[PDB]
């Protein structure tokens, strides 16, 4: 699965040193639910590259666990490389235009 | 009892009336000029171009710097009539329309006469809303513009029957919204 | 919530151009009331 | 607070130049009536903070005139 | 009518304030316009009520008496505080320091009483400070207080009975109304109540008998600006000109169309202007 | 519909005013006893 | 004029100008590509498709709008006084010099003299 | 009365409208538009052509 940092919906958040991710509990009482995901450089901008692990939680996030409960999925959650949401462009030598 | 009324038995129960009339006439007054004030029509320098600055220019102070980007066609009704107004504008501004709004926020010159259809609209479109046209709208010589053909056509009749049939409608409406439309315009 | 309530509140600036003046009154009297007593009192 | 409070001094500081007649708890009462209306030494500062009453005084009047109008 | 006795044979040239648009265009030789002009509404003024009136605008007359009742509460609030440590004084006491001016007597004594004099002065100062102010935004925001505006959904969408719209048979503005579908409701109204003649109809604003008018902006302008009591509402709607005409195949046309332009250029058309149609205001 | 004015009756607006009003006399009751054991 | 008739340079990418405006050469062998569109312009098109035309279109130089000079003209006059074009569009006004010798059609924008100062 | 006059014309704000206002259409250089790239909106505003 592939996602993109967007605040109301799925937040990225550094680990702890411990491998694992803060829990705290929402208002309601009820436990929040958060998984591991991997993903781009840490520093998007300037940089070759350093893919390290997160921690993320939101909106949907939460309905891709009901989603799986329900379809018996196993899911590895990664951001996307360029941040971008997508379109397709007439690169160079105009032959093939892609989605990029 | 005035004297003594003026801001400092059945004797006293008047004077306190004309007391009374004090507050109510003051507030009154004050308020009434408030709304007076609040009116914003303010006078602008001149009136027309049969107005002395511009006919006689020879004031004590510096006549009213004049600027017509010359050799178009508002000279040609200047020259024709007004001989010295046209002699005494031989100082004047020659980058068009750009010379001569920049040259008016800067104090270069103080008055500009120009086609009437481009200046109202320039001055419509202009950051701070900090121009206007001094005949608030008036506008003198009045013509229009047109389609120039050549002499006895065959062309004429048609595109002229298709032209009154655009302003006719109201299609004509639609284009003067899209291209001719300033912020400063309602304000 | 969305309010914009009041286009305004009178600013604690020109009250206080309002209270340089009583300040210079604070501030003037008194040197000319001690100096120049030493003057008219005597003779 | 702060014409409540920057009055309250005018209050004081006149009648210790008074005071060296004028009643120290009398003091008190014209001066805010002063500011309220209603009733070398005593006159050079009574004089302008008179006219300072009907400076804002009047504003006030003119800033209500504002927030009638512009809601 | 008119159109007809140049296109008929009767006479070859007609002079008057005619307008321009397609339909005449098929059948006459136009010349260059003379005047532009516009379409605009004619209204009976709306009358500025009075002083009298206004003076009690924002006394709502219901706190314009609690108050009014309340300031003697006060009076019999101090001598009944005194009488326990004169009373009809008092009584002077209060409407003078309300109305600010120095028609009083002997003060209060007690310090308690000096106290309660001291807060009657200040609940005086907002009372006339709240008045000063509640007068003069009404005298701003209640600007306007006149009749329909321009045709932009007002009671002309609805052809009732308390309204009525007027024009001149056999005009362009009468011939306008009806090509336009998309105001199909404004002629079907329009129809009934056409007058004859542009001045006799003018004469029935002026007889509280019809309420509203669209005809010319040049002959409606003066006829406002001079006659009196009679104003025009709005910017106008539509956008035309004069003009000569004469019949196809005339030779005037070139050189008559030249004449109209020579005059636009010597100020000519600018004075006729400054003779009788401007300079007779009310 | 032209009636825009707005003029205001804030019988509350008044009852604001009023509250520093009445409880004038509020500090004349507290200071009407407060003058008998004083006086006394 | 910048508000009535305006002139572009085309799209590098697409190659040619973009829809809704109209490709118009400019006189003077590499005569340079540029197009152009406004308020005049929209109205010979839709001048265009009542009337059945086809056109093209071309930038004068010599000369602004056009007047005498010892007995010969400049300008957009000048480009229909000698037979060089059938049309010219676009600020043009009406006076009483050109009407002598170059047709007109009526006129479809008012304007005058105007008078314009700081505020 | 002339304090009242200046204190209401001293008007601060009036931001807006939706997106038909004449402060959108000639963006001299008040109000500069921005829009995040590549993304669904920046080519919505490509394909009309109004
Ligand atoms: C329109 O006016 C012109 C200018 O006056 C007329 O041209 C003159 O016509 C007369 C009639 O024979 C000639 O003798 C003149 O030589 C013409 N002028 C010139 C400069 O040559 C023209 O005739 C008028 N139009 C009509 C229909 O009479
Ligand atoms: C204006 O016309 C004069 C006279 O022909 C000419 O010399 C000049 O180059 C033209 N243009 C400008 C900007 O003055």
């Amino acid at each position: 699965i592939v996602t993109i940092h967007q605040e109301p919906f799925v937040y990225v958040k550094p680990t702890l040193s411990d491998g694992t991710c803060k829990e705290e509990f929402t208002v309601n009482g009820d436990p929040v639910k958060k998984v591991i995901c991997t993903g781009p450089n840490d520093t998007s901008p300037g940089s070759p590259r350093h893919t390290v692990p997160q921690c993320c939680y939101g909106f949907c996030i939460d309905l891709l666990i009901k989603l799986a409960r329900t379809m018996n999925f196993t899911y590895e959650v990664h951001l996307v490389a360029d941040g971008k949401f997508g379109t397709q462009e007439r690169v160079n030598n105009s032959n093939k235009k892609e989605w990029n | 009892l005035w004297a003594l009324v003026f801001n400092n038995t059945t004797s006293k129960i008047m004077v306190l009336v004309w007391a009374f009339f004090a507050v109510i006439f003051l507030a009154s007054y004050t308020a009434n000029l408030a709304a007076f004030m609040i009116q914003e029509q303010y006078i602008d320098t001149v009136s027309g171009l049969s107005d002395k600055k511009f006919q006689r220019p020879q004031d004590q102070y510096p006549p009213f710097r004049f600027g017509t980007v010359p050799n178009g066609s508002t000279e040609r009704n200047i020259r024709s009539n007004y001989r010295d107004m046209h002699t005494h504008m031989v100082k004047f501004n020659q980058r068009s329309v750009e010379d001569a709004l920049t040259s008016l926020k800067m104090g270069k010159l103080d008055a500009f006469i120009y086609d009437a259809a481009v200046l109202n609209y320039m001055a419509g479109k202009d950051e701070g809303c900090k121009l206007v046209t001094i005949g608030s709208g008036k506008v003198f010589a009045t013509t229009g513009y047109g389609i120039a053909m050549q002499k006895d056509s065959h062309w004429k009749r048609a595109i002229d029957l298709a032209l009154l049939q655009f302003l006719g409608d109201g299609e004509t409406q639609k284009l003067e919204t899209v291209w001719l439309s300033g912020i400063c315009q309602n304000e | 919530d969305s309010r914009s309530n009041a286009p305004a509140t009178l600013t604690f600036e020109n009250m206080a151009g309002v209270f340089m003046l009583v300040a210079g009154g604070i501030v003037a009297g008194i040197f000319l009331i001690f100096i120049e007593i030493a003057y008219k009192r005597h003779k | 607070v702060m014409m409540f409070v920057m009055c309250l001094t005018v209050v004081a500081i006149t009648v210790f130049m008074f005071e060296y007649a004028f009643t120290i708890g009398k003091s008190v009462w014209l001066l805010w009536a002063l500011v309220f209306n209603n009733s070398t030494t005593s006159k050079i500062m009574v004089l302008v903070w008179a006219f300072f009453a009907v400076i804002f005084l009047a504003s006030y009047t003119a800033n209500l005139a504002a927030f009638m109008i512009q809601e | 009518g008119m159109m007809g006795e140049l296109l008929s044979g009767q006479a070859d040239m007609i002079v008057a304030p005619l307008t321009i648009n397609n339909e005449r265009a098929q059948y006459i030789e136009f010349s260059k316009p003379f005047k532009y002009q516009g379409l605009t509404i004619l209204v009976k003024k709306e009358i500025p009520r009075s002083t009298l009136d206004s003076f009690m605008q924002p006394f709502q007359s219901t706190l314009w008496l609690l108050v009014g009742l309340s300031v003697h509460v006060v009076a019999v609030m101090l001598y009944l505080l005194d009488r326990f440590s004169t009373l009809s004084s008092a009584m002077w006491f209060s409407w003078g320091v309300l109305l600010n001016s120095g028609i009083g007597e002997g003060a209060p004594r007690s310090f308690s009483a000096r106290i309660l004099g001291m807060v009657w002065a200040g609940f005086a100062m907002i009372i006339v400070a709240s008045y000063t102010a509640n007068l003069a935004a009404f005298l701003v925001l209640d600007r306007p207080e006149e009749r329909i505006t321009g045709i932009n959904d007002p009671r002309l969408r609805n052809p009732s009975d308390k309204f009525i719209y007027a024009t001149v048979k056999q005009s362009s503005v009468d011939i306008y109304f009806r090509r336009q579908v998309e105001l199909s409701t404004m002629y079907r109204h329009m129809e009934k109540h056409n007058y004859e003649s542009a001045a006799e109809a003018i004469q029935a604003v002026r007889d509280n008998k019809l309420h509203a008018f669209i005809w010319d902006s040049a002959v409606l302008e003066f006829e406002a600006s001079q006659k009196c009591d009679l104003v025009t509402t709005g910017e106008l709607f539509f956008r035309s000109g004069f003009g000569i005409g004469m019949r196809k195949d005339s030779p005037w046309k070139q050189n008559v169309s030249l004449s109209i332009l020579k005059s636009h250029e010597n100020g000519f058309m600018e004075d006729l202007d400054k003779t009788w149609v401007r300079y007779q205001e009310c | 519909k032209n009636e825009v004015m707005s003029s205001k009756l804030d019988i509350d607006n008044m009852a604001g005013v009023f509250y520093m009003l009445l409880v004038a006399m509020g500090l004349a009751l507290l200071v009407f006893a407060w003058e008998h054991l004083v006086y006394w | 004029e910048r508000p009535f008739v305006i002139v572009e340079s085309p799209d590098p990418g697409t190659g040619g100008c973009v829809p809704n405006t109209v490709p118009c050469r400019r006189q003077s062998a590499p005569y340079t590509k540029l197009c152009c569109k406004g308020f005049c312009i929209d109205i010979l098109k839709k001048l265009a498709r009542v009337v059945k035309f086809s056109y093209d279109l071309y930038l004068v130089t010599n000369g602004k709008h056009g007047k005498r000079v010892r007995g010969v003209w400049n300008g957009m006059i000048g480009e229909v006084y000698y037979k060089r074009a059938d049309m010219a569009i676009g600020s043009l006004t009406i006076n009483e010099e050109r009407s002598e010798i170059v047709d007109f059609s009526v006129p479809f924008v008012e304007t005058g003299i105007s008078v314009m100062v700081a505020r």
